[PDB]
């Protein structure tokens, strides 16, 4: 039902497995998953935009923007691009 | 009504315009239509857009309606004349009178070139004018009154990766126009119903912050591999 | 009318879910579940405000608006040991890297 | 001075006629030009005489040609330097200096139509031949309707050369721009948006033959004029609306993908200026043109479906605009669009789930709710053109049924209404909406064709009814204040309706295709309704398309009508015969009608004619030796070829032949030859002479079986020769007998060759004619409009074989698909 990422610092994220399987990688992949290269502060804004996915898939009204600040915006398109997603 | 360098420029002669520039011709004056000799090099060829440029021409003169020599070089598609201005600091998000950019006036037409050099020069895709229509929004009505060919089809595919994400949905409806046609229709129900893949907002995102600069040499200095880096250049 | 949590507490986070009218009781279920804590010994803080069990989540400072998909809303976890309740730690996010210059504002 | 100046007219005046020899011998051709043309006093008649001499057009004399070209341009130049603008000296010029520019712009136009070839062959003069063609330019730009008429001339004539010969065009390359700028920017208004047709076909003829030399030149020129009104510079509603003619009226010349770049790019700029420019008064007017363009080249949207459907959806949308001329200029272009794109709304296209043409009958109800009755009358032909597109027989009747159902159901209500009270049909609105319905009938039967027999048939019995009806009401209010009240807008009304049923009626059957069916179902009633109310009418009041239906129903049931040919006759034929011979402008409908039906019933149902009672039938032959013996050109010649076609199949019956020459073959032959010697009917010469050398024949090979001599037998031979000699002496008593007797066994002996026969009778009559101070051309007419005739046949199969001259809407050659 739940499923547990660990980020490269030691931060543990845990996500229900249906969210974590939105990324091709995981579902390749996978009750817990490690990752040597993806800092927390990343890693955060991944599971956070899994539950966006998710909630906005095929949606009938406007899906709000998802927020990424520049600091975070290349790691967190190099993650993308590790992940599937 | 218009005045010596005007007719050269308009008559697409290098040797004319460089010539009467040699003596001290007022590069910047305007003519009775409120347009400069740039409006109408850009209009017509690039080597007169070059000669005007190297002698002190303006690349943001505004003329009756606020447009730039870049709005006109983008609606005739003259690449080349699109990339000069740019190269020489031309505003690639400028605004007339009615909010209308020069990627707009190129969508609107559906123009791939010109589109492909203002994006790679940091053209605003999110941008919307006063009347609510927006670059993609105008290439969909090109596309739904089936005037467009791949040329169309390859431009729209560019705006729907520089944007990351849009809406062509008021309310919960798509426009009339849209709604008629069951396969476009289709199609764009379901591109605007998807979130949108973490990579695009995340390269949307980088590019944003690289703002009004040669992407491509930009991303050049860059950390990310180089499959990342053609991706940040919507290559792919 | 749903409201979405992060859970946190070192260095372990929850993501979830739940209406806005469920009682914290409902969450420390949760908790539970996930973690294998009886709800005797777990203790929720909003912004280092301890929360008690009765009250219903939507009339605690979390809103539909408020905490959304993509910008949950933090709930420290607090967990009893040794018949005493240990002090409310969350450890920070990794801080970013220096933005490069190219991508500074000009 | 004066006497001078009337010595020159003199000249001019007699120049045609002078040998050339005083004229281009002499010292003439310079003393014009080194004594008068420079002097203002003598300068006009003086070009003007040159220009005569360029219009000479002999063989020889090249020298002489090229030595007063030379000169005269030299004058010219001296005179009038290049430099100067033609257009303001003469807007703001005195007559004579208007008048010179005219006879300069003549002298040019001649000249070069003439001999440019003779002029361009010499490489000295290159330069001043170009100099020639500048000042063609210069006057080009006079906004007066005669020079340009004259200049437009040269200019089509060199642009048909150029393109004739595929060389010579590099002779003319680096100008042939210039007129191409000329053709856009004074392009004349179309007639579809006398001296204004000619002067459109002439320059459309002209950009055409230009852009066959150049299509990449015409569509940077109409491009950069486009962008030009789009971004704001010489943007102006006339500018546009020529820019838009000059870009409809190329449709054809291009070849298939040129021409869907082209129009794809023009569109989009139209399309972008409409979005820009704000007011109900710009928009409409950029609505007007691209209706227009869009009207032209149905290719185009033929092989673009989505466009076709938007365009389609469009002029649906603009069929609501209240603004003025809009809704007319809808409903044409969308007829002219279903005509040329019929096959592609009955058919399933791709992306599609039904055909285009469901979808148009199920919102019928909506979209014509603001359109005028005309406008709604054609939106149903167009309708039915798509309609009759459909070849599946089961399908085509389901559309058939729906395509009709309001009309139907406003018919079936009105019916009903008068079923309960006739007196219903004496209501002003309850007559204009039968007749609007019997118009939507006849615009739609016109558009379907046979097929329409399932909604005729439903509506055929109550319509009679309803004919008889509004008859009774006419006769009764002629009855009762007399033959003025057919003033009345009442009376008229109905009687739009009696002549939209007879329309409706005439326009089916023309195009049936089964006349068992028709004589079985349809003829009788409609006898029945339409014949005695004719005959008891009064002549203000019978309607003339009775006699035209008759006609048309003779002319495809044949002998299956041959039994009711003696009553139309007994309803008709005295009462239209009283009518029309009385005077020759009272009833012109009526007389053509007659003549028509009376020709129809000869060549189809000759028996009916024996079972016609004897007086009938010498009311017959009265009538048409009264059409034969007319003054007009029109009635003369029906008369004749009734009276040929009618010996001819007189020849045919043995039992009647007989009867038939001994009671009219002189009576005939009488009034033939009288016609012929009075010269009133020379156009029909010919005619006489296929008539007269058939009589003469009989005769000859003794089939008339018997003695025309009322008293005594005698060889009919001898005695038709004695008859016509003693006719030809009373027409012309001074002739001598032995030159009557000669060329009367002439004419005799002749009768075998039309040709000769012909020749013989020309001869004497021409003979006849000199012998007096009578003038013979008028004789020779019959050959003159023929060769006339040619020139226009060889002009138009010349102009087939050059794509985009001809209006893709006039060429009756529709493609396929
Ligand atoms: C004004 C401009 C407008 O209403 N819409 N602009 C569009 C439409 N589709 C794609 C892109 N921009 N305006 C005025 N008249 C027209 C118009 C007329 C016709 C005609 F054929 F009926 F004359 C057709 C169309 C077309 F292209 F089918 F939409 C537009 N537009």
């Amino acid at each position: 039902m739940y499923v547990k990422l660990i980020s490269s610092d030691g931060h543990e994220f845990i996500v229900k497995r249906e969210h974590a399987l939105t990324s091709g990688t995981i579902k390749a992949m996978l009750n817990e998953v490690n990752f040597r290269e993806i800092p927390s502060h990343v890693l955060s804004k991944v599971c956070m935009y899994f539950t966006y996915k998710v909630r906005y898939t095929n949606s009938s009204t406007e899906i709000p923007e998802f927020p990424i600040a520049p600091e975070i915006a290349l790691e967190l398109l190099m993650a993308a691009n590790f992940l599937d997603c | 009504t218009l005045k010596p360098l005007h007719c050269a420029c308009m008559v697409s002669d290098a040797d004319c315009v460089e010539l009467l520039l040699e003596k001290g011709a007022e590069v910047n004056a305007l003519d009775g239509y409120n347009r400069t000799a740039l409006h109408y090099a850009a209009e017509k060829d690039e080597a007169c857009v070059e000669v005007l440029l190297e002698y002190g021409a303006n690349p943001n003169a505004l003329d009756g309606n606020r447009d730039t020599p870049l709005h006109w070089a983008a609606f005739k598609n003259n690449a080349e004349c699109v990339r000069a201005l740019l190269e020489s600091g031309a505003s690639v998000n400028a605004l007339d009178y009615n909010n209308d950019t020069p990627l707009s006036w190129a969508a609107m037409k559906g123009n791939l070139e010109s589109v492909s050099i203002l994006l790679d020069y940091g053209a605003e895709v999110r941008v919307i004018n006063l009347i609510g229509q927006t670059p993609i929004s105008r290439l969909v009505a090109l596309l739904v009154a089936g005037l467009g060919t791949e040329k169309e089809d390859s431009c729209f595919e560019l705006l729907h990766r520089a944007v990351g994400h849009f809406e062509l949905r008021k309310n919960g409806t798509m426009p009339r126009e849209v709604a008629r046609d069951p396969q476009l229709c289709e199609k764009l129900t379901v591109l605007c119903s998807a979130p949108g893949t973490l990579k695009t907002l995340a390269r949307y995102a980088v590019r944003r912050s690289l703002g009004l600069q040669y992407l491509p040499d930009a991303v050049k200095g860059l950390p990310l591999p180089a499959s990342l880096k053609e991706y940040l250049l919507l290559l792919e | 009318m749903d409201v979405f949590l992060m859970i946190r507490r070192h260095k372990t986070t929850i993501f979830t879910d739940a209406k806005e009218s469920s009682t914290v009781f409902e969450l420390k279920r949760i908790v539970e579940g996930i973690l294998k804590r009886p709800p005797d010994e777990q203790r929720l803080y909003k912004d280092d405000q301890l929360l008690d069990d009765g009250k219903t989540l939507g009339e605690c400072g979390f809103t539909s608006q408020t905490a959304r998909p993509q910008a949950p809303a933090t709930v420290g976890l607090a967990f009893r040991a040794d018949d005493t309740f240990e002090a409310l730690c969350i450890e920070p996010f990794s801080s970013p890297p220096e933005l490069p210059d190219v991508m500074k504002p000009q | 001075a004066p006497l001078v100046h009337a010595t020159l007219e003199t000249l001019l005046r007699f120049l045609n006629w002078i040998p050339l020899g005083y004229i281009f011998e002499t010292k003439l051709i310079s003393t014009l030009i080194y004594k008068f043309l420079n002097v203002p006093m003598f300068r006009n008649v003086s070009l003007k005489c040159l220009t005569e001499i360029a219009g000479v057009s002999v063989s020889q004399y090249e020298e002489q040609f090229v030595t007063l070209f030379t000169l005269t341009m030299m004058q010219l130049k001296q005179m009038l330097p290049l430099n100067t603008n033609i257009r303001l000296a003469y807007s703001n010029g005195k007559d004579d200096e208007q008048n010179f520019i005219q006879n300069l712009s003549l002298f040019l136009c001649t000249f070069l139509k003439e001999h440019d070839q003779l002029i361009e062959k010499r490489l000295n003069l290159r330069e001043t031949l170009m100099e020639a063609l500048h000042y063609m330019l210069l006057v080009s730009e006079v906004e007066e309707t005669e020079i340009f008429k004259i200049c437009l001339e040269y200019w089509n004539h060199l642009a048909a050369e150029l393109y004739r010969e595929s060389p010579r065009r590099q002779l003319y390359l680096p100008m042939l721009f210039k007129v191409r700028l000329l053709m856009v920017s004074r392009m004349a208004k179309p007639e579809e948006v006398t001296d204004s047709i000619n002067l459109y076909k002439n320059m459309r003829e002209t950009l055409v033959y230009l852009t066959h030399l150049d299509y990449v030149d015409t569509e940077r020129i109409m491009t950069e004029k486009l962008h030009n009104q789009v971004n704001g510079t010489e943007w102006s509603w006339k500018n546009l609306n020529t820019l838009c003619w000059a870009i409809g009226s190329i449709s054809g010349a291009m070849h298939e993908e040129d021409e869907k770049r082209f129009l794809v790019t023009v569109i989009k700029d139209l399309l972008g200026l409409c979005e820009q420019k704000r007011g109900k008064d710009n928009k409409a007017i950029i609505a007007s043109n691209i209706m227009y363009i869009v009207g032209q080249y149905p290719r185009f949207l033929r092989a673009h479906w989505k466009f076709l459907k938007t365009v389609v959806n469009k002029l649906f949308e603009f069929m609501h605009e209240t603004h003025d001329g809009v809704q007319d200029m809808a409903c044409d272009t969308f007829i002219k669009i279903a005509q040329k794109c019929r096959r592609h709304f009955v058919q399933v296209q791709v992306g599609e789930v039904m055909p285009f043409i469901d979808e148009i009958l199920n919102n019928i109800n909506t979209i014509i709710c603001d359109l005028q009755p005309q406008q709604v009358h054609t939106f149903y032909e167009a309708v039915g053109y798509m309609i009759g597109a459909q070849t599946d027989q089961t399908v085509q009747e389901h559309l058939i049924e729906k395509y009709m159902l309001l009309p139907n159901q406003v018919w079936d209500s009105i019916i009903q209404q008068a079923t309960k009270n006739v007196d219903i049909l004496k209501d002003p609105e309850t007559v204009k909406q039968l007749g609007s319905i019997l118009k939507t009938n006849v615009r739609a039967c016109k558009a379907v064709g046979h097929p329409f027999v399932i909604q005729l048939g439903r509506i055929y019995l109550d319509m009679l009814n309803v004919y008889k009806c509004l008859s009774e009401n006419i006769s009764a209010a002629i009855q009762a204040n007399g033959e003025m009240v057919t003033k009345q807008p009442l009376i008229r009304s109905m009687r739009t309706v009696k002549r939209e049923t007879l329309k409706l009626i005439s326009g089916w059957v023309s195009r049936s295709n089964d006349p068992q069916m028709v004589a079985e179902n349809f003829v009788p009633p409609l006898l029945d309704a339409v014949l005695i109310d004719y005959q008891r009418n009064v002549p203000a009041a019978r309607e003339p398309e009775v006699l035209s239906t008759m006609a048309i129903i003779v002319n495809k049931l044949g002998g299956h009508i041959t039994a009711e040919i003696p009553q139309i006759f007994d309803a008709v034929f005295e009462c239209t015969l009283n009518m029309i011979n009385k005077d020759f402008e009272e009833y012109p409908e009526h007389r053509t009608n007659f003549f028509l039906l009376l020709q129809a019933v000869n060549s189809h149902c000759f028996p009916a004619f024996l079972a016609i009672p004897p007086t009938q039938f010498k009311l017959v032959l009265d009538s048409i030796i009264w059409a034969f013996k007319h003054t007009m050109r029109n009635v003369a010649d029906t008369g004749l070829q009734i009276l040929f076609t009618l010996l001819q199949n007189v020849a045919q019956e043995e039992a009647a032949a007989q009867s038939f020459y001994q009671t009219y073959f002189c009576d005939i032959l009488q009034h033939i030859f009288s016609v012929v010697t009075d010269t009133s009917h020379t156009a029909g010469l010919t005619m006489h002479a296929s008539i007269l050398a058939y009589m003469f024949n009989l005769v000859e090979e003794g089939k008339i079986s018997t003695s025309l001599n009322p008293g005594n037998p005698v060889n009919n031979q001898i005695f038709l020769q004695e008859y016509v000699a003693n006719l030809l002496k009373s027409a012309f008593p001074h002739l001598q007998d032995a030159q009557v007797k000669l060329f009367v066994t002439g004419l005799f002996s002749l009768n075998q060759d039309i040709p000769a026969f012909k020749e013989h009778l020309r001869d004497f009559l021409v003979q006849i004619k000199e012998f007096a101070g009578e003038d013979t051309s008028d004789l020779f007419l019959e050959e003159r409009e023929i060769a006339l005739r040619q020139a226009d046949e060889e002009k138009h199969k010349r102009q087939m074989s050059v794509p985009g001259i001809f209006n893709p809407h006039e060429i009756p050659e529709e493609m396929c698909d």
